[PDB]
DNA sequence: TCGGATGTATATATCTGACACGTGCCTGGAGACTAGGGAGTAATCCCCTTGGCGGTTAAAACGCGGGGGACAGCGCGTACGTGCGTTTAAGCGGTGCTAGAGCT
DNA sequence: AGCTCTAGCACCGCTTAAACGCACGTACGCGCTGTCCCCCGCGTTTTAACCGCCAAGGGGATTACTCCCTAGTCTCCAGGCACGTGTCAGATATATACATCCGA
């Protein structure tokens, strides 16, 4: 399709709730977007593999989270863990 | 006349490269080379402006990685100037040849 | 009213697309809701982190405005993220300003 | 057909990126090593970005290809597209 | 209990094997590096055919997916005969019922 | 109903397609799998898998034995300057390495 | 209870290793550098087994566990499965 | 006077007795145990497959000759024959493991 | 020592084109409902990991002599760095076109 | 298969600053030497790896059953993404501090 889809908007977002005095070129942004498609391709991807060893059919929280404790550096990873906990703690609880 | 002695302007250079982030080749010469190459693979072919400077940025990025690695063993050889032996070196330890 | 699934969570990353693209991406024959929801915040946490060294090298530098260069300086300075980025090249990144001792004048 | 391209990379350029690598003083032979290295990088990169043309039946390398092949060879590049 | 069958390469690269060298015979140690190879190869081709189908957005992994996968996994003289070898097996298996 | 011929034995191939293909599919590496797929696949995973056995069936001659074990196929991998490359981040167990010495070790007159 | 079992791979141990690596002289201090770069390589691989066992709530960690971790490492072992 | 063999004879013999083999020249019971050790830092009472403590000391061997293969080049290449702390540091260093 | 040369860093002002902001709208997410089987639970089994005893015997540790190589120190020369005049062609602006990527 | 109309390819013209050839010094390669130390090779000592056999229990694999979770479909509507826009952040230009290096 023409559209093209891209995590400007998201970034920027994150970007504002960070630091709203600061701005970020197209360039560094383009990276951005290159370096989100890129974690989530091996997130999923390590995702895929940890499913099909256990013969599983579904991507569930808990692949995710092992993939991201196996990719993710130690503190990077606790970190997003309890980033990702968090987030579908409130979202489950939010029901 | 004054006179820098050698290398007080090889250390002003490095940092001045180290500081700055544009492309140390000419462009075009560059992309001369890589036309030169891709047509042995396959005649008439064409380039997007943006696949020539992403060749260049990988390349200038990977052998100014090499360069490092080249300085390391350099330095390991207690010596300043790095040689071929060095690059075949690094080369050779970082597995590509 | 509808409230979307981001935030319901409480995240700006559509967890409608991540949930998409792991849909589209055959990654497994099915993809549980949670999924998408706790990889959304991971990347939207990974983002934060990124842009949030980024900007204190930029603001380092007196800018205020996010080029290559800082988020080269702030992936490479720091000690985890060169760890996960470190068979990445970052276009007109450039290197960390670095010289050896053995090269310095006595 | 263009030959001989590889000599018009000019000598200031190779010191200039051994300076950013942090390259003190340069031998004089550094200059043929690098341009023989770096047409051997050229080519195992080209060969895959050309090959992701040929398979999708163009006649023009897209930078997706170059990305492409640089992923493959785990020298992902970012900043040209995902 | 019984054991689950578990599935082997194990006596397609023993009849390989029987054709390039009817004398010689192969270890289960050698045999199941023998499997893992296969298995690891065809995991490699199969990840990049994906790859290919996934980059032009395709539903189906055809030959031309797995011709250019293997043109980018495998070196040049066993890319070329690895080539010869699955046009001659496809071509030949077209003219099959 | 006709007589079931083997897709591999219609291709003349050792591995098998049907196998193959069910790998193809059951691996979900794509919505659909083509026939000609696991045809191709099967044929590049039978040559490669002769490549190394008649390398490795060389070095056990040249071993004087007849069965092939991991040092033969180690070997014939590392011997091989195409195998080494495309195994070269894959080890063999109880494969060893290359008996070669630098030559700057060896003793001099 | 286990301690200190890396002082346990005895020096002759690692000169062996050296000796297969072709290593014609060692000196004294590479045993203390070699047991840590061994610890630290370990350390990640089990890492990752660890963590592949626990993904599947298994208590044994078994040898396709070691063969995936070293795979995610990107170093490929061939002869135990997989 | 009892015969000797001159420095690095019996080196190079037994370089060329460890190539030609392919023994594990790791003792099992106490790379076992490290490797126990290690995961008990990471979960309690955990077990190991005897394939898995034997596919993990492969690894580790092989990672180890490798290693000082490059080690040995970097020792050769300062016009050393005694390799050095540094020679393994510089191997690392390049390799990209540090 | 040391002062002079002198490039780099920093402070100020004008500008501008780039990104920060606004808009239209539409498509893909959200809400709703369903089927149905994958995942989760429970009961079972058994095998293989952990654990112990015994002993032996190979391997490790320990001491030693000594030698050769690590490398400090030295010589020294030519290779490489710096500067200059020269000129080269890269880079830019502009114009032409049309293959061929993109879309249907 | 067909159309579109993008932007890649090609060239001219001018600019100018990078690239080059050459002059010439001394920084640094490294041959040579000294030397002492620490690594090697061997014998001695010894210890715990290894073999082998037995315990046992737990946890992995398997079966059986369940159910609640996800995929598919449908409706819907307003979020997000091309178009539009402009204003202000850093490029450009200028002034000028201040550290470091060199020649004496």
């Amino acid at each position: 399709k023409s559209r093209k889809e891209s995590y400007a908007i998201y970034v920027y977002k994150v970007l504002k709730q960070v630091h709203p005095d600061t701005g970020i070129s197209s360039k560094a942004m383009s990276i951005m977007n290159s370096f989100v498609n890129d974690v989530f391709e091996r997130i999923a991807g390590e995702a895929s593999r940890l499913a099909h060893y256990n013969k599983r059919s579904t991507i569930t929280s808990r692949e995710i989270q092992t993939a991201v404790r196996l990719l993710l550096p130690g503190e990077l990873a606790k970190h997003a863990v309890s980033e990702g906990t968090k987030a579908v703690t409130k979202y489950t609880s939010a029901k | 006349p004054h006179r820098y002695r050698p290398g007080t302007v090889a250390l002003r250079e490095i940092r001045r490269y180290q500081k700055s982030t544009e492309l140390l080749i000419r462009k075009l010469p560059f992309q001369r080379l890589v036309r030169e190459i891709a047509q042995d693979f396959k005649t008439d072919l064409r380039f997007q402006s943006s696949a020539v400077m992403a060749l260049q940025e990988a390349s200038e990025a990977y052998l100014v990685a090499l360069f490092e690695d080249t300085n390391l063993c350099a330095i390991h050889a207690k010596r300043v100037t790095i040689m071929p032996k060095d690059i075949q070196l690094a080369r050779r330890i970082r597995g590509e040849r | 009213k509808a409230k979307t699934r981001s935030s319901r969570a409480g995240l700006q990353f559509p967890v409608g697309r991540v949930h998409r693209l792991l849909r589209k991406g055959n990654y497994a024959e099915r993809v549980g809701a949670g999924a998408p929801v706790y990889l959304a915040a991971v990347l939207e946490y990974l983002t934060a982190e990124i842009l949030e060294l980024a900007g204190n090298a930029a603001r380092d530098n007196k800018k205020t405005r996010i080029i290559p260069r800082h988020l080269q300086l702030a992936v490479r300075n720091d000690e985890e993220l060169n760890k996960l980025l470190g068979r990445v090249t970052i276009a007109q990144g450039g290197v960390l300003p670095n010289i050896q001792s053995v090269l310095l004048p006595k | 057909v263009l030959r001989d391209n590889i000599q018009g990379i000019t000598k200031p350029a190779i010191r200039r990126l051994a300076r950013r690598g942090g390259v003190k003083r340069i031998s004089g032979l550094i200059y043929e090593e690098t341009r023989g290295v770096l047409k051997v990088f050229l080519e195992n990169v080209i060969r895959d970005a050309v090959t992701y043309t040929e398979h999708a039946k163009r006649k023009t390398v897209t930078a997706m290809d170059v990305v492409y092949a640089l992923k493959r060879q785990g020298r992902t590049l970012y900043g040209f597209g995902g």
